[PDB]
């Protein structure tokens, strides 16, 4: 399960 | 005397293709369980190991929906932070993500990490508090200052002590006989001689599981850690892993320095020694 | 800047002549990602397996290419690894002490 995908 | 969780992503781009590419994989302590590349035709959030293989209907449907929206963000990333440090839009360059969790005995969270990279240089990280950023350079602080303002730090440590710890507990129990596995290593020794005075000691480790292992080689006691060449753990193909050291020695003397092995396998450590 | 890779090839199981195996080619230590691992028989490249980009905790990545292969005393093999931070194509061949 991915994790939440910040954006840089 | 734990188990980890961990993901690994994967973004970089090129001259004329233009459209980076995104890879991501997951693993559960040595083993790898699911795969995503943008490069396939219709990317899905594929499987890899035999005991995920199951599962429900929408743990596909769901992760390949968050890894496919991974990939736009770290796409339209790589140009923020190539602006950040104000580098020209025709080169290439590359972004890394790397997080996890390790869990303990009866679920103890001991650590858990969400670190970036940037052209290989660490980026940013997160804190062993798992409230606030560290960053690396001032260009960085462009991303902490938007991951502050935006709270991913409360999102983060929500997810490192929840889902990633019932998830990791999940996978060892559904694959039991694959992760909590403890296979020992095959040993021996060879013996290369290389010129007039000077021998080759191999000592060889094959097929074993987990990866930690430790392989050293003593000259009547003494370590040896610094004369030795050893070789990086090494896949074997089916699940386990292979590794040797060497060490040259004067000709004759082969028989007082003695190899040590160290691994979970085994009950005891060994020390081996060459035998004609 | 860029990482030069490290490469080991090998086989899965103890290798005697005629008897089929699995020929490995490790290459690890590298950056940027994008890479060329090439596992060839007397010359010709073979049909090959490659691993998904994984990298270790120094940020360097690694992968793993393998093929179904019979060692024979007439055919040699190699595994050509091509990257930026090497100035011409590496080559290393195949043998059961490696």
């Amino acid at each position: 399960d991915f994790a939440n995908t910040f954006l840089p | 005397g734990f188990h980890s969780l961990r993901y690994f992503y994967t973004a970089w781009s090129r001259p004329g293709s233009g459209e980076p590419r995104f890879v991501a994989v997951g693993y559960v302590d040595d083993t790898q369980f699911v795969r995503f590349d943008s490069d396939n035709a219709s990317p899905r959030a594929e499987p890899r190991a035999p005991w995920v293989e199951q599962q429900d209907p929408q743990y596909w449907d769901r992760n390949t929906r968050n890894a496919r929206d991974a990939a736009q963000t770290y796409r339209v990333g790589l140009d923020n932070v190539r602006g950040y440090y104000n580098q020209s839009e025709a080169g290439s360059h590359t972004i890394q993500r790397m997080y996890g969790c390790d869990v303990g005995p009866h679920g103890r969270l001991l650590r858990g990490y969400d670190q970036l990279a940037y052209d290989g240089a660490d980026y940013i990280a997160l804190n062993e508090d798992l409230r606030s950023w560290t960053a690396a350079d001032l260009a960085a602080q462009n991303t902490r200052r938007k991951w502050e303002e935006a709270g991913y730090a409360e999102r983060d440590r929500a997810y490192l002590e929840g889902e990633c710890v019932e998830w990791l507990l999940k996978h060892l129990e559904n694959g039991r006989e694959t992760l909590l596995r403890a296979d020992p290593p095959k040993t021996h020794i060879t013996h290369h001689p290389i010129s007039d005075r000077e021998v080759t000691l191999r000592c060889w480790a094959l097929g074993f599981y987990p990866e930690e292992i430790t392989l050293t080689w003593q000259h009547d006691g003494e370590d040896q850690t610094q004369e030795m060449e050893l070789v990086e753990t090494r896949p074997d193909g089916n699940g386990a892993f292979q590794k040797w050291a060497a060490l040259v020695v004067p000709s004759g003397e082969e028989q007082r320095y003695t190899c040590h092995v160290q691994h979970e396998g085994l009950p005891q450590p060994l020390t081996l020694r060459w035998e004609p | 800047e860029p990482r030069t890779p490290k490469i080991q090839v090998y086989s899965r199981h103890p290798a005697e002549n005629g008897k089929p195996n699995y020929l490995n080619c490790y290459v690890y230590g590298f950056h940027p990602p994008q890479i060329e691992i090439d596992l060839l028989k007397n010359g010709q490249k073979m049909k090959t397996e490659q691993s998904d980009l994984s990298f270790s905790k120094d940020w360097s990545f690694y992968l793993l290419v393998h093929t179904d292969f019979t060692p024979s005393t007439v055919d040699e093999y190699s595994c050509r690894v091509n990257h930026s931070s090497l100035a011409a194509p590496h080559m290393v061949k195949w043998d059961r002490n490696n």
